[PDB]
């Protein structure tokens, strides 16, 4: 509860992030998201085809968002997380099907559709996209172009096609692939409906799809989260006079901390100068002696500390930081309160700190010449002390009862 | 979680010892010091410039402290200097008298 | 946030290490006020340069110069050759005694050596010719005036000639100033390697704190970072303990060169 | 098999990371110095064997008129496994992975007074990617160097001007990234194509230290194989 | 092996031991050289005692 005389370090200061910025590299190649569900003809259920979809960005900005498709339903993840969800080989499968078969599609399901000629496994991760499209695909004398296998001697596995025309035996003897009556007067649930699904193998190889990773502006001259290509850090980005290599993304400095990134949107080196950041000390005489005090921010520009005592009313720039809360004074006295590079800070006359260049003693010019001598006519007798330190106390420490006492 | 007490504890107290190392040997450099000066100013008179105290040492007295000791440092300062012309020899008789 | 709150469960390690690393600052600032500051008043050289023809103008202050510093101490300040580490919490405090104040230190002790002998080091500065304080220096080694009074001349061209000769070794021979050099550099080092250790896995999968939490829950986050402390703990530990050891060293160094500076230009010394 | 020296060839920038008038230490796949590299010699002579791709192969080829064409990855080259393939024709190149029927001695067939003949295999069937680019004595060095690192296939390539006649020219020069490709398969085998006096040298990777020097300009302008000599082991040691 | 590829993980702490152990032995050298050879001279005492 009281305090002596001198100079105490407390709480760092440091200057806060203002905000955080992301930059990564143009959006270009896309996904064939477009070719792949705005196809002019789909495939049939039987014969269900299988796109390989890879090295692209797979962005549902304009999938998800979009109202035309009336079942959006993904097994594994959310498509809200889907877009900031990294992937792998990506196969795309499209076919038609009866509106009333939509449900067979779902994992674990049973009809003649999941167990002829498209089965699911239990384990399904992708995404099944299905919308209706009886205007796209009914025929007023019945669409019977897509078929359907209604006769098969077994269930098939998931993830299997079936084309065998061969004669169903069922003692009787049956084509295996029927036609759909699709037509525009079909009621809702045996009108045509086009059905997606987005099946994907991953965790097994390098990514290689991957979807939108979004980018903000660029800001300069201000303490920044920033993140550049998935390096993160925080500091102060300035244009820099570095000449990277057209390969070359970051800078390392001889200490193996990143000093320079390149904006992978626009191409330019930005210098990542720290955060300011400094311990903070306080000035004080003794509680008794006085109440106020004054702060020392080392090794911090105050054109830069209001931004955290900000008011000020006495503010000095020195080499040590700059000092609040002390007034400058030409005068130079011996050294009270060190502060550093000279600077020292004394409480007096009203009565107030202040800071000054400190004194290194009296000056004295030595009446020195070819012929002249100075005798002592007198003498003083001198009794100083000197105190120094013998000993200090013994201390026994048991190691087994500190660590593990009586356990 | 014993374990984890036990790392814990065991490294406050390798610190604890490795502190108190370093300032044994400080205290025993002041130790040292301090006979020296007791051999020198005290059992002695010594030519040895601000060693036993500022000015021309005359006489030490040793003072027990605790855990250390205190040296009253009795010295000769000249105080009242007078202006006067010197001259490095003196000629008497064609010879040079030092 | 995360590491911080980790970090709170080691006790008061940071305090002790953040007050050790203060001690040493504050006896460096001490080594220096007893090495330099040993006299009361800043004495000044006549405007006369009549020292009896030995010739100081090598040693003496150069008011040419912003910081007056002879021409032998600008010699080895050039000599003596040595913002990044300020990343990662690594400050460097300046030193209380300027440059220019140490050389004014330095000018006051060799202006009252030159101008009053070994008299301000045991009281008021008391002029003396200057080849008279010599004759008593000679008398103090064991040879009578008369000899230097006889052989003046020859004695100031002497010594002229040693200055000149320390001016060519200083401004030829590089390895001079091994001892100071070797302080920097392993100041540099240990801080070089303090910086370096921040990239080190320490068997944790990352070295870095943001790829640990992004990359994993906050239990397996947890534990991963509780390695990473454990490693930079210990790193810094040591970084610590060591600058105790080298300081002590050089508190040692700058005992000897206060005593030195006490007994060799304060006053006629006659230890071997 | 014909034997040289390569004195101080095949290093490369082992990231893209910007380092300026510093020393850097990378343990990383290097060409020794002063290794056995091996020489192929293609007149009479047309030099295609199938030699192993080991971890990393750095190749050279002192080509004239455009002779090498391309190379073969893969660990069957019979299309039961994916194969990655790279050809460099005189067309926007297909660096292509499918699963290739693989003939016994691919080659190209270029009539002399252009390319009739492409014969490398039969079946492209399984493919899984296909990054194209550029556009298509011994004057010309093309100095090659193929990683594959947890199924990323990375190729480092430095073109510079020489004038010497059946030999590896001796001097430094650093080998920058041209493409990085995530293929994710595993290779144990290669296979250069050979266009119908050219000679191409099949160096070999070895994981060693290496000390490299940047300047200024982030350009590494020389290098010190930390296992070569004692002398290069106290360079390293020092990083001096 | 496999220990010392775990514990190349932990950074420079060995060579900063084996740097240290150096500079003691290398200062144990300068310590007997400091105390013995005062003397660039190596006297020896006339046969006659
Ligand atoms: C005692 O030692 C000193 C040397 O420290 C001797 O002084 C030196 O004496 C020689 C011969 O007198 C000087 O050499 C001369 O130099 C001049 C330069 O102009 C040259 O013109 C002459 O031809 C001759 O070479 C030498 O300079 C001088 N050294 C110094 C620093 O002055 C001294 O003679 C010795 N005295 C006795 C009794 O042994
Ligand atoms: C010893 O002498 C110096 C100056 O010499 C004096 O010069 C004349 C004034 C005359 O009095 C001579 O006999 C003297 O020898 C004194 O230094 C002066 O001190 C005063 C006040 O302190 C100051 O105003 C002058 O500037 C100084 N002059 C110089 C050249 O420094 C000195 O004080 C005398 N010391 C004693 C003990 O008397
Ligand atoms: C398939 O069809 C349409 C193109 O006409 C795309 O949807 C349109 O997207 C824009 C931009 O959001 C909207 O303004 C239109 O209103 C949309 N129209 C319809 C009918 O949806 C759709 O994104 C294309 N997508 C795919 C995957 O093929
Ligand atoms: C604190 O910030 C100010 C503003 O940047 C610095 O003032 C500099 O003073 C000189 C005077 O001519 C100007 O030319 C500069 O443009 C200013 N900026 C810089 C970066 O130098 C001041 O230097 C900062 N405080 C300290 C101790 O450096
Ligand atoms: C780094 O790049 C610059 C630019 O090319 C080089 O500076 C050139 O040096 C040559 C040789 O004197 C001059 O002809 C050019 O006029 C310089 N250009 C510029 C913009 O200064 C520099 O030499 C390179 N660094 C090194 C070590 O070579
Ligand atoms: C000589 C030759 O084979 N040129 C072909 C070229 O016709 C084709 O346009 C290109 C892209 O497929 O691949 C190559
Ligand atoms: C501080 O001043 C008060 C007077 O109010 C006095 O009681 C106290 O003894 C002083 N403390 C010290 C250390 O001087
Ligand atoms: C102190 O020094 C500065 C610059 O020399 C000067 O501007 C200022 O007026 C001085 N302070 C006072 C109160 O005069
Ligand atoms: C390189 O290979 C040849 C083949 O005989 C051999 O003579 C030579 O000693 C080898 N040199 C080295 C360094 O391996
Ligand atoms: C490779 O070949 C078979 C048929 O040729 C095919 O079923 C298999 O899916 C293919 N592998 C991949 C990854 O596409
Ligand atoms: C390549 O060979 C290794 C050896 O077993 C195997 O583990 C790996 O799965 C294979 N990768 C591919 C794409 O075949």
């Amino acid at each position: 509860f009281t305090v002596e005389k001198g100079i105490y370090q407390t709480s760092n200061f440091r200057v806060q992030p203002t905000e955080s910025i992301v930059r990564f590299p143009n959006i270009t190649n896309l996904c064939p998201f477009g070719e792949v569900f705005n196809a002019t003809r789909f495939a049939s259920v039987y014969a269900w085809n299988r796109k390989r979809i890879s090295n692209c960005v797979a962005d549902y900005s304009v999938l998800y968002n979009s109202a035309s498709f009336s079942t959006f339903k993904c097994y594994g993840v959310s498509p809200t997380k889907l877009n900031d969800l990294c992937f792998t080989n990506v196969y795309a499968d499209s076919f038609v099907i009866r509106g009333d078969e939509v449900r067979q599609i779902a994992p674990g399901q049973t009809g003649k559709i999941a167990d002829y000629n498209y089965k699911l496994p239990d384990d399904f991760t992708g995404c099944v996209i299905a919308w209706n499209s009886n205007n796209l695909d009914s025929k007023v004398g019945g669409n019977y172009n897509y078929l359907y296998r209604l006769f098969r001697k077994s269930n098939l596995k998931p993830f299997e096609r079936d084309i065998s025309t061969e004669i169903y035996q069922a003692g009787n003897c049956y084509f295996p692939l029927q036609s759909y009556g699709f037509q525009p007067t079909n009621g809702v649930g045996y009108q045509p409906y086009r059905v997606v699904v987005l099946s994907f193998e991953l965790l097994h190889a390098p990514a290689t799809v991957c979807g939108p990773k979004k980018s903000t502006n660029l800001v300069k001259n201000k303490c920044v989260n920033f993140n550049f290509n998935g390096l993160t850090g925080t500091g102060v980005l300035t244009e820099s006079n570095k000449k990277f290599l057209p390969f070359q993304q970051f800078g390392r400095d001889i200490a193996d901390t990143t000093d320079a990134v390149r904006d992978p949107q626009t191409l330019e080196i930005l210098d990542i100068t720290p955060c300011s950041f400094g311990g903070v000390s306080v000035i004080t005489p003794g509680t008794n002696t006085s109440n106020q005090v004054a702060v020392l921010y080392q090794g911090v520009n105050c054109t830069e500390v209001p931004v955290a005592y900000s008011t000020g009313s006495n503010v000095f720039q020195t080499r040590a930081g700059c000092l609040i809360g002390a007034e400058h004074v030409n005068n130079s006295y011996e050294c009270d309160i060190p502060i550093g590079a000279g600077i020292c800070a004394s409480y007096q006359t009203s009565q107030s700190i202040i800071a000054y260049t400190m004194s290194l003693g009296a000056e004295n010019s030595v009446a020195y010449s070819n012929n002249s001598i100075a005798i002592p006519t007198n003498f003083t007798i001198s009794v100083t002390t000197e105190i120094l330190p013998v000993s200090m106390t013994k201390t026994s420490v048991d190691c087994t009862m500190y660590i593990c006492g009586d356990s | 979680q014993i374990d984890r007490l036990i790392t814990g504890r065991l490294q406050s107290l390798q610190t604890y010892v490795t502190q108190q190392l370093i300032r044994a040997a400080e205290i025993r450099a002041s130790a040292n010091l301090a006979a020296t000066k007791m051999s020198e100013c005290v059992l002695g008179q010594s030519k040895r410039v601000d060693f036993c105290g500022k000015g021309y040492h005359l006489m030490s007295f040793p003072q027990s402290a605790p855990h250390g000791v205190v040296f009253l440092h009795v010295t000769y300062v000249p105080a009242q200097e007078k202006n006067f012309t010197t001259a490095p020899a003196i000629c008497h008789d064609g010879k040079a008298h030092f | 946030t995360e590491c911080s709150n980790l970090l709170l469960q080691y006790g008061s390690f940071c305090t002790q290490l953040n007050r050790a690393l203060t001690g040493i600052a504050v006896e460096q600032d001490k080594n220096t006020q007893e090495v330099f500051a040993q006299v009361k008043q800043i004495y000044k050289t006549p405007p006369i340069k009549d020292f009896g023809g030995f010739n100081f103008s090598q040693i003496l202050p150069d008011p040419s110069k912003p910081s007056k510093r002879s021409f032998i101490e600008d010699l080895l300040f050039n000599k003596v050759t040595l913002c990044a580490q300020k990343f990662n919490g690594l400050t460097v405090l300046p030193p209380l005694l300027t440059d220019e104040m140490i050389a004014q230190y330095t000018s006051a002790l060799l202006a009252g050596t030159i101008t009053s002998g070994w008299t301000f080091g045991a009281g008021a500065a008391l002029q003396i010719p200057f080849a008279m304080q010599m004759a008593y220096r000679f008398n103090g080694i064991g040879v009578t005036q008369n000899v230097l009074y006889e052989n003046q001349k020859l004695i100031a061209n002497q010594f002229n000639s040693a200055i000149g000769k320390i001016q060519d070794s200083l401004s030829s021979t590089a390895s001079a100033l091994g001892k100071l050099q070797d302080v920097v550099n392993q100041n540099a080092q240990a801080l070089n390697t303090l910086v370096k250790q921040l990239s080190s896995n320490f068997g944790a999968i990352s070295s870095v704190l943001n790829d640990i939490l992004s990359r994993l829950d906050p239990p397996e986050a947890e534990v991963q970072i509780d390695r990473l402390i454990t490693g930079r703990l210990q790193s810094l530990q040591t970084y610590v303990t060591q600058q105790l050891i080298r300081a002590a060293e050089i508190r040692a160094s700058a005992n000897l060169a206060a005593t030195k500076m006490s007994e060799c230009v304060l006053g006629q010394s006659k230890r071997v | 098999p014909a034997y040289t020296n390569s004195f101080t060839r095949g290093v490369y920038y082992p990231d893209k990371v910007f380092r300026s008038s510093v020393l850097h230490s990378t343990q990383d796949l290097f060409l020794p110095f002063f290794s056995n590299v091996t020489w192929f010699h293609a007149i009479k002579r047309f030099d295609n064997p199938v030699l192993p791709f080991n971890d990393g192969v750095y190749f050279a080829s002192t080509e004239k008129s455009n002779i090498i064409r391309g190379w073969i990855f893969g660990t069957t080259l019979d299309s039961k496994t994916q194969s990655l393939l790279i050809v460099n024709n005189a067309t926007n190149v297909v660096i292509k992975v499918c699963e290739f029927q693989f003939c016994n001695d691919p080659f190209l067939g270029v009539y002399y007074h252009m390319e009739s003949e492409f014969r490398v295999y039969s079946s492209a069937n399984n493919c899984t990617f296909e990054y194209v680019s550029q556009p298509f004595n011994f004057k010309n060095l093309r100095e090659f160097v193929f990683k594959n690192i947890d199924g990323y296939f990375k190729i480092y390539s430095k073109h510079t001007p020489i004038n010497l006649v059946r030999d590896l020219p001796q001097g430094f020069s650093a080998l920058e990234p041209l493409v990085d490709l995530p293929i994710g398969i595993n290779i144990t085998r290669f296979q250069t194509l050979l266009a119908l006096a050219a000679a191409y040298y099949v160096g070999y990777l070895q994981p060693r230290t290496f000390l490299l020097k940047y300047n200024e300009n982030g350009t590494i302008t020389d290098a010190v194989d930390c296992a070569l000599d004692p002398l290069s082991e106290t360079k390293c040691t020092l990083k001096s």
